[PDB]
């Protein structure tokens, strides 16, 4: 089944995602077929699925930037029929925002079937085009058109993957303790993470005693992500990745507090460092405790 | 010990 | 002895504080008595006591907001002699900075001598205007004249001493575990809490699942404080008290995160609620984790 | 829980 989470929906035949056109809130914004970088934030191309309990593997389509819902115009199974944002919510009865997304017959790629109409997410003619049409069709679960095959590239992480991500790090103390205190993270490019960074005002921050030491650097820029997660996106029912980790050197005489990511493959951690902003594998402290 |  | 720590020092026998003439950094800004509010700030009249390694009771004295040192001038032993502030350092050889600090015959005020010229701390003819001269000055140890008497109220606590505070709340659950950040920590009074939570932005912000929720405005606090902290002071060596803590319900079904302050006495901890910034003896949550 |  598709897990709960943020993805990047990438068309099998041709490199188009399905993008809400310039983000736009406004009820009846085309969802089009666009171009992607990446290894970048693609603003506009970031669907939440929220599973419908009860309903086997329907979902509702978040965009992340909009908080607006992908929606079938008035759930008709015409040929055609637009795919467009709308307002709803996560846990809607209306069945134009709610979609069956299965795995195709090449079994990496879903396809999406709108769950009233029985009609599938085509992007027309398969055209690459930026802003090409993407509308409900005609079509079946078994069949190889490339038009209604899409690629589920997952932007996120469960609280358990990020869990195992720091529990085969070699960098852990035998003391670690960790505390979660949310349930599903966006997990961002170094070069966003960077970006953040660089606006927090850390970068010109100087290294003082106590009053302004790394504790207060890591917890600063954990703040800064907070800020940047909640200031750019208008969906809820996720948090952006960004850890705080207390550790101790290999002679257990100094301490110091850092900020931790995710790998582009999200199956390890790498530490960074909030007073110069460099990323390393090995910080020269074993954590004893993290936060994220 | 304590983070500096 | 006067352990390491954050001053208000008060004459015996007038209400009038060691104060640093207009906060200036300039070297040979006067030192003078003044008058004081009690449960605030006293912004130019916070003295951090660093003891002198292999030197008994003896101690530099910089003032929080200037990071200048209390200095005899020129380290004269003439009656009347200046005291100003000085550009030092916390561990100084200069004797002209060097004060031992032990208790007055009343057995509650210390007097304070300068360890050069062995002369005496002196609030002038116990004049209680505001700007009266403090000077070095003849004096002995044991006598009562209380123009060379001072009660150094404690504004800070040492990591030890929070941790005892939160010790004895009856609101920890039994995982509970701390993990401290600094040594030597400012208690504010709420009024000054409050004014940080106040320009922090967070009264205006809005609680939305995960993406800004309970964790996201406790860390928020936590990093507007230390912001706070060295935007406020210019001496290093000490940290201001804000906690976050992790919380479980009694049913042990929902947990919250929030932030925690001192009381006046430094006896006991306080919870503080970063949504709506009220104060609170019982938040409805057992803490099973802190940072501060 | 986690802290909601
Ligand atoms: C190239 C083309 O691919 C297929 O046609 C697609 C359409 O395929 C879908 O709709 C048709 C009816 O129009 C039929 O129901 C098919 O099972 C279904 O997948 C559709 O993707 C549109 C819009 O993008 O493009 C093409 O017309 C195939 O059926 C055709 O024979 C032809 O090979
Ligand atoms: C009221 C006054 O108090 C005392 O005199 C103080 C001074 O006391 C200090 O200096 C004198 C010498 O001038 C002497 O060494 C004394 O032991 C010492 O404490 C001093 O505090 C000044 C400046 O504030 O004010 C008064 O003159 C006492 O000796 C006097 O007899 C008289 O009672
Ligand atoms: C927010 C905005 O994002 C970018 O423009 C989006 C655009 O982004 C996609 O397409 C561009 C090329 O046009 C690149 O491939 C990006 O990597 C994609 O993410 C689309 O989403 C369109 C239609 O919705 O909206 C544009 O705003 C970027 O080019 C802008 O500078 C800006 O950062
Ligand atoms: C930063 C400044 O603080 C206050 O003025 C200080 C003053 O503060 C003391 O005296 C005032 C009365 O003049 C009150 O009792 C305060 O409670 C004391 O803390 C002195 O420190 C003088 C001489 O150094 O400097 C003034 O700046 C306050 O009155 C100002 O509004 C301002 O907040
Ligand atoms: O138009 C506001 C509503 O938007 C969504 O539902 C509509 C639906 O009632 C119908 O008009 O068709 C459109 C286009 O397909 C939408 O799906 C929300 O789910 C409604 O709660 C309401 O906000
Ligand atoms: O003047 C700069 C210096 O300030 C402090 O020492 C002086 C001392 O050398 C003498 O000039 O007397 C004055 C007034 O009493 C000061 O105590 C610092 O300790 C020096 O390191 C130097 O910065
Ligand atoms: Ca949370
Ligand atoms: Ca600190
Ligand atoms: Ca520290
Ligand atoms: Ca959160
Ligand atoms: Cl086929
Ligand atoms: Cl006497
Ligand atoms: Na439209
Ligand atoms: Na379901
Ligand atoms: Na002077
Ligand atoms: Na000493």
């Amino acid at each position: 089944s598709l897990r709960r989470g943020i993805y990047h929906i990438e068309n099998a035949g041709v490199p188009s995602a399905i993008d809400l056109k310039d983000g736009s809130s406004s009820d009846g914004t085309p969802i089009v077929g666009w171009q992607f970088t990446p290894d970048t934030i693609n603003w506009h191309q970031l669907w939440l699925a929220e599973p419908i309990p009860n309903v086997a593997d329907t979902f509702t389509l978040c965009n992340l930037f909009s908080g607006t819902y992908m929606d079938l115009y008035n759930g008709s199974s015409e040929a055609g029929t637009a795919v467009n944002g709308w307002q709803g919510t996560a846990f809607t009865t209306n069945p134009h925002q709610l979609w069956t997304i299965k795995k195709s017959s090449d079994g990496t790629s879903y396809k999406i079937q709108n769950y009233g109409s029985k009609t599938f997410v085509d992007l027309v003619n398969g055209d690459s085009s930026d802003g090409a049409k993407i509308a409900g069709w005609t079509g079946t679960w078994d069949e190889g058109n490339p038009h209604q095959k899409w690629y589920f590239n997952r932007m996120s992480v469960s609280s358990a993957e990020a869990q195992a991500a720091i529990a085969r790090n070699p960098h852990i103390h035998g003391t670690y303790r960790g505390y979660i205190l949310d349930g599903e993270y966006l997990v961002l490019p170094n070069a966003t993470f960077t970006q953040i960074w660089k606006d927090s005002g850390l970068p010109g921050s100087k290294w003082r005693e106590q009053i302004y030491d790394c504790d207060d650097f890591a917890i600063a820029m954990k703040a800064a992500v907070g800020k940047w997660g909640a200031d750019s996106w208008k969906a809820n029912g996720f948090a952006i990745f960004c850890g705080v980790m207390l550790g101790v050197n290999k002679a257990g005489d100094a301490a110091a507090a850092y900020n931790f990511t995710l790998t582009k493959d999200h199956a390890d951690i790498v530490f960074f460092e909030p007073q110069n902003g460099g990323y390393l594998n090995d910080i020269g402290y074993d954590s004893y405790m993290a936060f994220y | 010990p304590v983070p500096r």
